[PDB]
DNA sequence: CATCCGTGAGTC
């Protein structure tokens, strides 16, 4: 609501990067971002 | 800077002797003595039990009426049973004894050309009432030769194979004393050790050991 | 310049991907062929107007993929989507 | 010696003297 | 398995069962290790599934109290005084009071050495506390655990991990063809194999009056007579060799409590898991790579490594609506080669070998009198033979299954044998295997380092000893420093001293690393064995220290050095390796995960009654199973008709893996696959739930799946 | 290749050999043909040697959970009843040898095996598709074996010596096959530095353009090298045409080495180059004589030296409680620090008093395999123990393993082990159930198009600007921006273009952005590039396997779940945050975020933090 | 609703998908491998699919 | 079945295949013909040098372009060929502009130079060469600390008399029957320009046939081909 | 923000 769409797609993509990066794993981005989009691709009803 | 033709010496006894060869080439004389251990303790032909038969005995896996221990073990007794045979073709073997009284290798029948080298072996311990009448074939191979084999040719039913070890050799080891003082004097001499089984002899054995090796060393000698 | 492929590693598949779009492309390529000569040599023996033989030299057995990835490579073959 | 106690082969022990009880 | 791996089944400790928990029902706490276990149930013996923490063997020296808690001994403190009055404690009854640890330095008469000392305290607290303060004390060091805990020399050396493994691992091992007692013991091993009740004890005392391989008599001092009978080739409950031998000869003097005949895995009394091998601690030409194992073919030439295995399989005869199967000797069209092991009945002979595929039981059962094919019946005319109506139903050997028939148990209700109703003839044909070890067999050491068999060189290949003896086994290096159980090691160091013999210098006195070593083993003979009790035992120091006084061979040479390594000669290249390989003995098990059992395939075989998808399980002959994770693995490649080809005629395409199989043995083309049966159920299954479903073609139209809509 | 034994192979087969039974007239029909394969009939074993001709097979290894789980092989017939397998795949099953079973599937249809030996083969499948790094690679004995003879020994026998009095240039050799008659004479040692006259290998790119110009280096031109005769056996492995190596082959060097040849060197090189490494490293991983002594595991020098130091750096914390001085919560949390401390300066004492030699060193440090602090725990202490809450214990386990622990530290250390396992059991079921339902999610995602044409990317933060001067390269670079494709033209602060759009950033474009001074580049992504259903290939770029732009067709979706529920066994936030992110919950901590820009006023209370925010533009 | 079914809570899938009569055009992965058809992914595609391989005209029997 | 003898060829190398052996015989052969090879075969080669204008090392010949060690390496890969066992002794002088190659060198009599288009050293415009040569005979290889005696500029020079460069095997599985037991041995063999691979292999083999000899003699009993 | 009912939970 604050930062929009793109921005919040941004924030889990580096937030969860930042878990793995602790374990010393290394997954690229690209993985991350296609799990991402599939999470945003519906918008709700305000008005019918 | 040197050439003299290599020797042959040797320092005795009576179950393991000791072969001195020198002069030899450098760093040379480790991968000789090897050449020949390899060969002494796999293809070295002689002598062992196949196959046996006992009376009242259909399998492997029993006992029989009065002896302390069980057809297995028996078996597994006659493993360590030292013979040589200079029948090339199998032969029959036989070993009786009845009432109280251990049995050993020297009870057994040995045929014509054929020895048992170690009679005071254990075979069994008959005990009172106890009677054991077995049949042993012995035969001339190489190596190892697993029991497994003897059963698909159509033995009979009574028949039991046995592992077969061939190999009259017990233990080859070598040492290297390799001059490498800075001068044309330097030079290997190498040390073979064998000790045999007492069914040949440790020259006997490095002799067929000599056999082989030549007549396969040949083969790059021939023109193409 | 590299050592003599050996067993399945030839054709060398880098130089098969050469003739085709992508990997996924050079399987139904290849197999769809391996089917036509399968199909050949079946059908011979008691149809005629069967697909076209063997562009190479068949090998001693060889499996009729392994003829059919051959020829892929000396692009003796066609190639459509 | 250990388990000085059925008839058994002498199995000798680096150890502290143990005797409050036996297994 | 054997003898241990059914004693420690019997002190077994599972919370599991009715009016226990449930598996799923277990958190985090009822699992891990509690305080309260010390003395009780071991920490250590565990399994590694998902059982973990349900399941644990109980201490040593524990008991169970009338009123079901458990109970441990702890010996009894006056006033800093160590008596030897022994009570139980139950768990919270310790909690009240203050214990000291075992090891705690004891005055002669009994006092302790230090007035703080360290006190085990309860909520699981340790603290050091004036000796006035010590109400009771350990009964032995090592109390808190099982008994397949302590037959693991230097436990203390081995993280639990690993410990554990070893634990679990020696209930697995398989009795060989004759069992060779560790060199390496802890004390443990002659009071386990007696208890193991698998052992034949002396009740009263006596002497040998006759002995056979068959039974064993004992004349008592009364003039009673006594006779213990063998169990000789046994079959157990998991396929192992039962078999118990004499010890004593004809004429001993034998006493109460004496072994007089041991059994399986069982040396002189002892537990015999194993063999006690040649070790070499080195990588070798990537065979022993990621915990693989290189044995000498010595193990195989000598059966070193070889046990026995029995099978029972089993067959009987029935009453049907056709008449009622009889064993004959006749069975429909098989000529008299394959009959030729049968006797008249039509049983297997004792003593025949059997293949796979074979006959062991020649039943036949009527067949229904069904119209025969018109494309069969014109065969028969033509040859003029006249089908019979008994259709084949003989027991053959399962795959895989071979050896000898060692024996034939018949039951006939004929004979008045009583059998269950509608039964007649029920035989029994018992076949046994001589499993000499082979690639792919499950090795393990007692610390948790397992490892499947890499491969076995002939005898000559082997890294071997300057005197010409060929190593039995080649462990990977790798392996060790990752797994934190070096007490592999020491077991190796304190192995060969074991092999070799010993002497310390007592001239100019007994040294001082060995002043806290016992008379008995300054001296020690060629092929001797030791005790190294856990949490006791052999130390560092004195091992370093035996080490250097390694007794030379027969030809008066020392083997190895005070590091514990020696030199070996490549048995390929022939020249000597260039660095120090450490060398030594190690007890070695041969576990009961055998490539003979565990390996299994299919071609096409039986099918599910409604999925029509392939059964499972070796036992039935099923394939393997093509699970959803299996399937993403395809579906991320791309390879879109191999997964399609897996979940179609290669399951449960009813039409099509038949007609597949003659496309192939035909040598034409493989098909397109059909409809998948499976889903043909779901969408019946479906319909009976009032769920109206159609499967709808491109125009909207409902269409048939090979059934039609009627009322 | 695979080692499919005898007996598994006959039945996978059947139909296939009866076929090639009842063509050979060893059976009439196909019914004797059945009894003859039954009957084991030794006719069979030669046939089956022919049916089985090149038809790949499969081998897969449960649970699998990345699609290199499964991976094609040409089937070899092998006496026993054991598979066998490649030292190589092993990272990729995670397949140890302690008793692990694998599946065999065979492929029939004439697609399958297409499918099999093009798509699933093992020599092509030698990048992990989630990092795109090598795992078909030297991996324990093998990379050790190399370490050895890669490894520059100072004085060691047959070194390089300098001319001096009535004596010349000791160590200079014609020829490869000089320094070889040397060590085989003695008088060499592979690891000593020395000078040799090398005719077949290019030598550094440094070096060559000093001795040619770059004019084309050529199989027969000679050039004079400082290095040791092992580390030349080594690059003729290489082989040609790629520069000569002078380093020792940590496993990060011989890691760089595989990506660099997967990058430019096709796939059948890199393929039968990692076979030559293999079988090299495990050669001389037994002429390394790495090997493990209770000698060779040393107890440190200041062992009670340095513990009571911190045992009495312990009692002083003690007697400060003991007057109440101390909090309880803070008492042991400040005897967690002095005993951390503690095992650190143990871990120092082993690693200088441990010669290089030390094969439990040379182990761990070669990264080989195994930690250092294995080697602590093994050589010097065990140290701290994990309480059941999770906290760490306030006594310590000041025994080494090699020392032999007591009574009472076996018990705690054997708690802890316990959960240690038991949690590494719960983890991979979470783990296992986060992985199928990221699979769920994202199955409507493949590569449809080849290119959407937005212009639409993200802002890629390549590198840091440095306060003191110069630059700073990012850390996030690699898993951030080596595998995208710009959308945008990266421009220097000149008009001249550095890289253009529609380009898949490589390394040496990275240098070009990176030396150029550019520290921000826009890239094209799945996010952003729009297409009807799923994405096209462009913007997803380069696939991290094929290091090429991702064909057409390929179902990432299902891929990227597996790149990020495969590893997820190993955490400890931790594995609750990931499933916790991916399934949007408003999280446990609930930071709050500036709902409008502006000046913020701090005005904290004891009781209770309160922060308000004035909006940079008006306001409220 | 295939693949949803065949994902978690089953039984109330079916519930709601009965009652608004959803249909299910069966193009998916989960929706393909499930009624046995060639996936929409990789040489499942019509794209590689559908391929015809011809000789070359230069190509011609000797 | 007795075993065969086959032959991949090259101008100065070969690769020469042995099928098939007994199980566990490929080994029992390979580091042993290898090391005969390597140091069994006599030749002759350099053992010292002399050069006219060096009273030490570090500086280079006047005259040449090449520096005084890499004349030496250039010197080691000289293939002669002497006829007696005692050490002859050729010269070598050349001057002026161009390049000194082995077929300048002046050979005694029955001593051939058997690569004349070896580069050796690049002379310029006043640039004298005059150099002494030391030919011995022996096998293997010599370290030059052991030639320091052999003192007006007089330079010890590793001596590689080996007729024979480098030698590698491996041992591969052949399946005889139905055993995969039985052994394959494929050498690879690289011999100088002075003799054939395919010749120094035959008298490498006479020369062990000669060894196992000794042994043989003392019984002759049984062994089958 | 906290209860009550129903539904998930690695593979062979
Ligand atoms: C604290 C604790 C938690 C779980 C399980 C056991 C323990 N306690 C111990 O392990 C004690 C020994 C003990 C057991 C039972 C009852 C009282 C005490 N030992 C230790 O914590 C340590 C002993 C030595 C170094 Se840390
Ligand atoms: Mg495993
Ligand atoms: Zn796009």
């Amino acid at each position: 609501r604050v930062q929009g769409p793109r921005e919040v797609q941004i924030h889990l993509v580096r937030e969860v990067q930042e878990v793995y990066r602790a374990q010393g794993v290394s997954i690229h981005d690209k993985h991350i971002e296609v799990i991402v989009r599939q999470m945003l691709r519906r918008v709700t009803i305000i008005d019918s | 800077i040197s050439q003299r033709p290599t020797l042959s010496e040797d320092v005795l006894t009576d179950n393991r002797s000791q072969f001195v060869i020198e002069p030899l080439e450098p760093g040379f004389g480790y991968t000789l003595g090897n050449s020949l251990r390899r060969t002494l303790l796999s293809s070295i032909p002689g002598a062992a039990v196949t196959s046996i038969r006992i009376d009242g005995v259909l399998h492997e896996f029993t006992t029989v009426p009065g002896v302390k221990e069980d057809v297995t073990e028996i078996i597994l007794n006659l493993k360590s049973l030292v013979v040589s045979s200079e029948e090339d073709e199998p032969v029959t073997m036989y070993l009786r004894k009845q009432g109280p009284g251990e049995v050993t290798a020297g009870d057994i029948v040995p045929p014509a050309g054929v020895t048992v080298h170690n009679p005071g072996m254990h075979i069994a311990t008959l005990n009172d009432k106890g009677k054991l009448e077995v049949e042993l074939v012995v035969e001339r191979g190489r190596g190892y030769v697993p029991a497994v084999q003897n059963r698909a040719s159509g033995a009979e039913i009574g028949r039991i194979p046995v592992d077969s070890i061939y190999s009259p050799v017990l233990k080859v080891t070598y040492k290297v004393d390799a001059t490498r003082v800075e001068q044309r004097t330097d030079f290997d001499k190498l040390i073979l050790d064998v000790e045999t089984k007492n069914s040949i002899s440790p020259r006997d054995a490095l002799a067929s050991a000599g056999k082989t090796l030549v007549e396969l060393f040949g083969l790059a000698r021939e023109l193409n | 310049g590299y050592d003599t492929p050996l067993g399945i590693t030839n054709p060398p598949i880098d130089e098969l991907l050469d003739r085709v779009s992508s990997k996924y492309a050079l399987v139904i390529y290849a197999a769809k062929r391996a089917r036509q000569i399968n199909d050949y040599y079946n059908q011979l023996g008691e149809g005629i107007l069967e697909y076209v033989g063997p562009l190479v030299e068949p090998g001693l057995q060889e499996k009729p993929l392994s003829i059919a990835l051959r020829e892929i490579h000396a692009d003796l073959l066609e190639h459509t989507e | 010696s250990n388990n000085s106690v059925p008839g058994a082969p002498n199995r000798v022990s680096f150890a502290k003297l143990r005797e409050p009880l036996e297994v | 398995n054997n003898p241990l791996s059914g004693l420690t089944h019997k002190r077994r400790l599972s919370a599991l069962g009715p009016g226990g928990l449930s598996r799923e029902r277990a958190g985090l706490e009822v699992r891990d290790v509690h305080p309260s276990h010390y003395g009780r149930m071991c920490p250590i013996e565990t399994p590694e599934g998902p059982n973990i923490g349900l399941i644990g063997s109980l201490s040593v020296y524990a008991r169970v109290n009338p009123f079901g808690f458990i109970e441990t001994p702890y010996r009894k403190v006056v006033d800093g005084v160590v008596s030897d009055e022994i009570v139980y404690l139950t768990a919270d009854e310790e909690d009240r009071h203050v214990v000291a640890q075992a090891n705690s330095p004891i005055d002669a008469d009994g006092r302790f050495v230090e007035p703080r000392v360290l006190v085990r305290r309860k909520a699981g607290e340790v603290e050091y506390v004036p000796s006035s303060e010590v109400d009771y004390m350990d009964v032995s060091p090592r109390q808190m655990v099982s008994v397949a805990t302590a037959m693991i020399p230097f436990l203390e050396h081995d993280d639990a991990n690993r410990a554990l493994m070893g634990a679990n691992m020696q209930r697995q091992a398989v009795p060989l063809v004759r069992s060779e007692a560790p060199l390496v013991g802890t004390g443990m091993e002659l009071r386990a194999a007696i208890d193991a009740g698998d052992v034949v004890v002396a009740e009263e005392s006596g002497v040998i009056e006759e002995v056979s391989a068959d039974y064993i008599t004992v004349m008592h001092d009364n003039g009673t007579r006594r006779t213990y009978r063998m169990r000789k080739f046994a079959r157990s409950n998991h396929g192992t060799c039962a078999n118990q031998c004499p010890i004593v000869d004809a004429g001993d003097r034998v006493e109460a409590g004496q072994v007089i005949a041991d059994g399986p895995c069982t040396d002189d009394g002892e537990m015999a898991l194993g063999k006690n091998l040649l070790v070499a601690i080195m990588p070798w030409e990537g065979h022993n790579y990621e915990d693989a194992i290189i044995l000498s073919n010595r193990l195989v030439e000598e059966d070193v490594l070889t046990s026995i295995h029995i099978e029972e399989h089993e067959i009987d005869a029935r009453d049907t609506k056709l008449g009622a199967e009889e064993i004959t000797r006749d069975i429909p069209n098989i000529s008299d080669e394959v009959l030729a092991d049968l006797d008249e009945r039509g049983i297997v002979r004792i003593g025949a070998e059997v293949r796979d595929g074979d006959i062991l039981v020649g039943k036949v059962t009527p067949k229904g009198e069904t119209e025969l094919t018109p494309e069969e019946r014109l065969l028969r005319a033509i040859f003029g033979e006249k089908a019979r109506e008994v259709r084949d139903t003989s027991l053959k050997v399962p795959h895989g299954e071979s050896g000898k028939v060692i024996g034939i148990r018949v039951f006939s209700r004929e004979d008045e044998d009583e059998l269950p109703a509608g039964v007649n003839e029920l035989v029994r044909v018992y076949v046994a295997q001589k499993r000499k070890i082979s690639d792919g067999d499950k090795l393990a050491g007692r610390h948790g380092n397992k490892g499947v068999i890499g491969k076995i060189l002939p005898v000559e290949d082997m890294p071997f000893l300057a005197d010409g003896t060929p190593v039995d086994i080649i462990l990977n290096t790798h392996g060790v420093p990752r797994r934190m159980n070096i007490g592999q090691i020491l077991e190796t160091h304190l192995g060969w001293c074991a092999h070799s013999g010993w002497k310390v210098d007592a001239a100019k006195g007994v040294p001082d690393w060995a002043a806290r070593l016992p008379d008995e083993l300054l001296e020690a003979q060629p092929n001797a064995i030791v005790s190294t009790p856990v949490f006791d035992g052999a130390q560092e120091a004195e091992l370093q220290g035996l080490l250097s006084c390694t007794l030379p061979n027969r030809d008066g040479d020392v083997l190895v050095d005070a590091d514990g390594k020696a030199m070996l000669f490549d048995g390929r290249s022939g020249e000597p390796f260039p660095y120090p390989v450490t060398v030594g003995y190690m007890y070695i098990m041969k576990l009961h995960h055998l490539v003979d059992d565990k390996i299994h395939a299919r071609s096409t075989g039986p099918y599910s009654m409604i999925t029509q998808q392939p059964l499972g399980g070796k036992a039935q002959f099923g394939g393997q199973r093509f699970g959803e994770m299996e399937c993403w693995a395809m579906q991320a490649y791309g390879a879109a008709y191999t997964l399609q080809e897996l979940l179609t005629i290669k399951s449960d395409d009813t039409v099509g893996r038949v007609k597949v199989y003659e496309a192939i043995v035909k040598g034409e083309n493989i098909p397109e696959p059909g409809i998948p049966e499976s889903f043909k159920v779901l969408l019946k299954e479906l319909q009976s739930l009032c769920l109206n479903v159609e499967v709808l073609s491109s125009d909207g139209a409902a269409i048939e799946l090979r059934e039609g809509e009627d009322e | 290749q695979c080692g499919l034994p005898k007996l598994m192979a006959l039945e996978l087969f059947k139909p296939f050999v009866m076929k090639r039974l009842v063509d050979l007239n060893h059976a009439q029909n196909i019914k004797s043909a059945k009894r003859m394969v039954e009957r084991q009939r030794p006719q069979v074993w030669d046939v089956l040697e022919e049916v089985i001709a090149e038809h790949p097979v499969l081998l897969n290894r449960a649970p699998t959970l990345h699609r290199l789980g499964i991976q094609a092989f040409e089937p070899m017939l092998v006496e026993g009843k054991a598979i066998q397998l490649h030292p190589l795949v092993c990272e990729a099953f995670n397949a140890d040898f302690d008793g692990d079973q694998m599946a065999v599937h065979l492929p029939l249809s004439a697609e399958a095996q297409a499918e099999a030996r093009i798509l699933m083969l093992s020599s092509n499948n030698i990048l992990s598709p989630a990092s795109g790094r090598p795992l078909a690679m030297p991996r324990l004995d093998m990379v050790t074996g190399l370490y050895y003879l890669t490894t520059e020994v100072p004085g060691d026998t047959g070194e390089y010596q300098p001319a001096s009095g009535d004596h010349p240039e000791t160590g200079v050799y014609s020829s490869p096959a000089e320094a070889i008659m040397a060590a085989d004479r003695g008088v060499l040692s592979v690891r000593a530095k020395i000078k040799v006259r090398l005719t077949q290998l290019r030598p550094p790119v440094e070096i060559e353009a000093e001795l040619f110009g770059h004019s084309g280096w050529q199989p027969g031109d000679a050039w004079m090298a400082e290095t040791t005769l092992g580390r030349v056996m080594f690059n003729e492995l290489l082989p040609l045409g790629y520069p000569f190596v002078n380093k020792q082959m940590h496993k990060k060097v011989q890691a760089a080495i595989i990506n660099d040849l997967a990058e430019r060197y096709p796939m059948i090189v890199v393929a039968q180059t990692v076979d030559k490494l293999k079988d090299a490293g495990f050669y001389w991983a037994t002429r390394s004589g790495v090997t493990v002594s209770m000698a060779d595991v040393l107890v440190p020098p200041r062992k009670k030296e340095i513990l009571d130091h911190y045992e009495e750096r312990a009692d002083k914390v003690e007697k400060q409680f003991q007057r109440g001085a101390l909090n309880h919560d803070e008492r042991n949390e400040a005897l967690v620090e002095i005993w951390k401390e503690a095992t650190d300066e143990v871990g120092q004492a082993l690693r200088e008093h441990y010669p290089d030699d030390n094969p439990i060193i040379t182990i761990v440090d070669s990264g080989a395999t195994g930690n250092f602090t294995q080697t602590r725990t093994l050589a010097g202490m065990k140290g701290l123990v994990t309480n059941p809450k999770g906290e760490f214990i306030p006594r310590p386990v000041k025994s080494s393993f090699r020392e032999g622990l007591t009574v009472l530290e076996y018990f705690i250390n054997t708690h802890g082990a316990r959960k240690g396992l038991a949690d590494t059991a719960l983890r991979t079921a979470d783990s296992g159930y986060l992985t199928r339902r990221l699979v769920d999610v994202s199955q409507d995602v493949i590569v449809r198009e080849h290119d959407c044409q937005t212009e639409r990317g993200i802002v890629v933060e390549l590198a840091e600007r440095a306060p003191d001067g110069t630059l700073i390269r990012d850390p996030y670079i690699e898993t951030s921006a080596y595998a995208r494709t710009l959308g945008t033209d990266a421009v220097d602060e000149a008009g001249n273009v550095i890289v253009e759009r529609g380009q898949d950033l490589g390394d040496p474009e990275i240098d070009a952005l990176l030396a150029a001074g550019i520290t921000q580049v826009k890239v094209r992504s799945v996010l952003t590039c729009a297409t009807s259903t799923g994405v096209c290939a462009t913007c997803y770029g380069r696939s991290m396997a094929t290091g090429k732009l991702v064909d057409i067709g390929e179902a990432v979706g299902i891929v990227a779940a597996q790149s990020i529920g495969e590893p997820g066994t190993q955490l400890t936030g931790g594995l609750p945050r990931v499933q916790e992110l991916f399934e949007a919950r408003v999280p446990r901590g609930k930071a709050p975020i500036a709902d409008v820009t502006g000046r913020v006023r701090l005005e904290d209370g004891e009781r209770f933090y309160k922060i308000t925010i004035v909006p940079d533009d008006g306001g409220e | 609703w295939l693949s949803a079914a065949s994902f978690q809570e089953t039984t109330r899938v079916l519930t709601d998908a009965a009652i608004n009569c959803r249909s299910d055009k069966l193009n998916g992965l989960k929706e393909n491998v499930i009624i046995g058809k060639l996936i929409p992914a990789g040489t499942g595609i019509n794209r590689y699919r559908n391929i015809a391989v011809q000789p070359t005209e230069e190509a011609r029997a000797a």
